[PDB]
């Protein structure tokens, strides 16, 4: 869990790494360029959002020198495939040149849109039917939260009070019991550093009980709507009913 | 299910499995013949011998390379050929093993033909493919951008590529090879009167070449040097114990490569047409072709070689611009190695010319997908 | 039975002597190239690939100085005219000279040919026609192992049971009763001796039997499908129907 910028990255670039990495991902990527070039990674993220691979045409890891890069691009415009025609991506100038190169905007064109569709998919299971929206969500936290007579109601997904990442714990202690350590909740939560303490706490502890978050510190001290509401979304995600 | 493949240069002739890296068929393309009369009984009854062992038994033999220039021309001895590889040599039926093939580019039509009608009738091969001798190369290279420069036994050609797509425009041929050094080397070796002239004599002089030779970096400063001087001269053994030395000959011989007006051929030289053929390339193109040169070939082995081409060059083409060359220890084998690394993917499950489509179409079909 | 490396030879010439030395062969091979110089083991074989011998012509043992080795010459002649003419074999560069001087090469091209010859007139001797292929031999050798209730069924000549050899065991006591010891029938079959020795084993009593057996340990140890398939094909073999 090494946080921290790498050698000249952005902050789109980190959010998405992060998405793989708290994904059960086998390989640890360190960063993402040099390793998604092999595509198996994404052969990993397709089954994710409910995409069939066909294994056998993968080819497993290129060990040959010789071999090497045809046995990689087969991959790559394998998966480029699959983006486009099962799955329905929009892919108009991509194949597997792009991902075996390293090209830094193509590779991030696939990448958000594959974040985007686990999303959704996440979106249709919460509510069974289509999708949900921002009503019943804040419906069913602010219920939950007046059940363990805990602290204030989500008014809104740009709420300041989760800037401290308080009603977060407030939350997964009001879901589940005291499993969880409250010396940490210390109200005047003014430092940054003392936000980003709950933050990196209330992310790891959703983790650890299985809601599936993949969110910054960075994006709960800093209100950001659609993240904001993914947090709360997939957290909804384990146990509802 | 494995593949076959085999690049049948007009030298020596290498085979394989697919997959492998390095082959287990060396033998070079040879068919003898006696020429005496038998006296002993049982002896005699082969009228061919192929091979190492027609190399082997060259002193009473009449040896005929059936290739020339990167054509066949004697069918019959080819098929001879053909059957030793896969019979005696590879150890392994023809029916049920899928073979790959090369050439040199720009060969006639009809040999293409010739070599689809022998394997679907004859040797009754299930599916087939044939490639040009240069773009595998690459493949062995690990790379797509480059010149691919081949210079073997007969042929000489000149193939620049850029990611993925050929430029036929700019394709060059030869007919300089190690053959015609061969018979130039054994035309001066009169000079200090040794006396070569039958087969068996060429192919000692040929084991002088790829032993001796090798290419100045200044032509004339070596020159004058070894008229001055004989520090570098060497001596050779044949195998009736005489011995021969050698002087001059051992550059004055490759630099032919780069002046062929000493074998009374006009043309442009080696370090001439790589120039030429970057100059109708397109402009955008032109530096990645500079910078990823490649050798192939085994008349690429003579030591200062590839010096000697950035020495070249380097001339003729503008300041501030990177000339590279790679030439690794691999060569002689890259063209197959790069048929073997072919022959493993996946997609050339669609790409094989399969019996029944031949049944068909006939032998048109390596002219309609090739 | 005196099974080890020679003094420098190669895996396939193993398989070629044992081959022959299995195959009832009169005099003891030690070592191919100085046994078949005199071809009398090769006119053995071409009668038992039904290929005729004219005997007379053939000369009986060189046992003059004198004669020697224009003797064996005659033979192996002889032996060459059978392969090219009447059996229809490709023996493009070969003549006598080869076989006598035992030339490393040409023998084996021979001899791998031959071998072939007879593994074919068997695959004709199973199925009453032309060739049989591993559909009918899977379907049949399944069978007979549902019968005897012993163990698990062949899904493929790669399967990783042959291994140990014990579908085979399994096997030879299907058809026949059991006339063979159990105590070697010993699972977790993990060490690379146990295996070798419940597959020396399988041979020798195949060919008790008298399934005509000519593998190695190291042939069914390490899966390999011509070859096993080989195997099960020859214990079609003796005894069907
Ligand atoms: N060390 C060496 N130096 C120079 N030439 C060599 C050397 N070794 C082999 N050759 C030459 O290289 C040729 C082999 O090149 P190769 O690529 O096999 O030709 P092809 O592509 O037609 O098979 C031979 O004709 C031989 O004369
Ligand atoms: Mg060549």
């Amino acid at each position: 869990i090494d946080w921290g910028a790498l050698e000249g990255e952005t902050r789109e670039e980190r959010t998405f790494r992060n998405w793989m990495n708290s994904l059960g991902v086998n390989p640890r990527v360190n960063h993402l360029y040099s390793d998604l070039s092999d595509a198996l990674v994404i052969f990993q993220l397709y089954e994710k959002i409910k995409v069939p691979v066909d294994w056998n045409r993968v080819n497993k890891p290129p060990y040959p020198k010789l071999g090497g890069n045809m046995k990689k691009l087969e991959n790559c415009n394998y998966a480029v495939e699959l983006g486009k025609n099962q799955a329905k991506f929009s892919l108009v100038g991509i194949g597997g040149q792009d991902l075996n190169e390293g090209n830094r905007t193509l590779t991030l064109a696939l990448i958000w849109q594959l974040m985007r569709r686990y999303t959704l998919n996440i979106l249709e299971e919460i509510g069974g039917g289509q999708k949900v929206n921002d009503d019943i969500i804040v419906n069913w936290v602010n219920e939950t939260l007046r059940e363990a007579e805990k602290s204030s109601s989500i008014s809104s997904f740009k709420d300041p009070k989760i800037s401290t990442s308080l009603p977060v714990l407030d939350l997964i202690d009001a879901i589940q019991p005291g499993s969880i350590n409250y010396d940490l909740l210390k109200t005047e939560n003014l430092n940054d550093d003392e936000k980003l303490n709950n933050a990196k706490y209330a992310i790891s502890m959703a983790r650890k009980i299985g809601a599936r978050v993949y969110a910054l510190p960075e994006d709960l001290v800093e209100v950001n709507p659609k993240m904001v509401m993914t947090v709360f979304a997939c957290l909804m995600g384990k146990g509802m009913k | 299910t494995t593949a076959l493949v085999c690049d049948n240069g007009s030298g020596l002739v290498k085979a394989g499995f697919a997959g492998d890296d390095a082959p287990r068929a060396v033998f070079p393309s040879i068919v003898g013949r006696p020429r005496h009369q038998g006296v002993m009984v049982g002896m005699g009854q082969k009228d061919s011998y192929v091979g190492d062992e027609a190399q082997s038994k060259r002193g009473i033999l009449t040896l005929k390379y059936p290739i020339e220039h990167g054509i066949i021309t004697n069918w019959d001895d080819m098929e001879k050929i053909w059957h030793h590889t896969f019979y005696n040599e590879l150890r392994v039926a023809p029916e049920e093993h899928p073979t790959l093939l090369t050439e040199a580019p720009l060969n006639p039509k009809a040999n293409r033909e010739k070599m689809t009608q022998i394997m679907f009738e004859t040797f009754n091969v299930p599916a087939m493919y044939v490639a040009i001798q240069a773009v595998l190369s690459l493949y062995a290279s690990g790379r797509t951008t480059g010149i691919v420069l081949d210079s073997g036994d007969g042929v000489t050609h000149n193939v620049p590529i850029y990611e993925g797509y050929a430029l036929p425009h700019a394709i060059m041929r030869l007919d300089l090879a190690g053959r015609d050094l061969t018979d130039y080397l054994m035309k001066i070796l009169t000079e200090r009167g040794y006396s070569f002239v039958t087969t068996a004599e060429r192919e000692i002089v040929r084991d002088i070449k790829e032993k001796l030779c090798y290419v100045a970096l200044d032509f004339e400063n070596e020159m004058a040097t070894a008229a001055s001087s004989s520090s570098l001269e060497k001596s050779y053994e044949l195998p009736d114990g005489q011995v021969i030395t050698i002087g001059n000959e051992r550059f004055r011989c490759p630099e032919t490569l780069f002046q062929p007006s000493f074998i009374g051929m006009e043309s442009a030289g080696i370090h001439e047409t790589t120039y030429n053929s970057i100059m109708k390339c397109d402009i955008d193109i032109r530096k990645d072709l500079y910078a990823n040169n490649v050798m192939s070939g085994g008349t690429t082995m003579y030591p200062g070689i590839a010096d000697r081409m950035q020495k070249e060059i380097t001339a003729l083409a503008p300041s501030t611009m990177k000339i590279k060359i790679i030439a690794p220890p691999e060569r002689k084998y890259s063209v197959w190695i790069g048929g073997s690394i072919l022959a493993s993917l996946s997609t050339f499950q669609q790409m094989w010319i399969t019996k029944q489509e031949y049944d068909e179409a006939g032998p048109s079909i390596v002219h309609r997908k090739c």
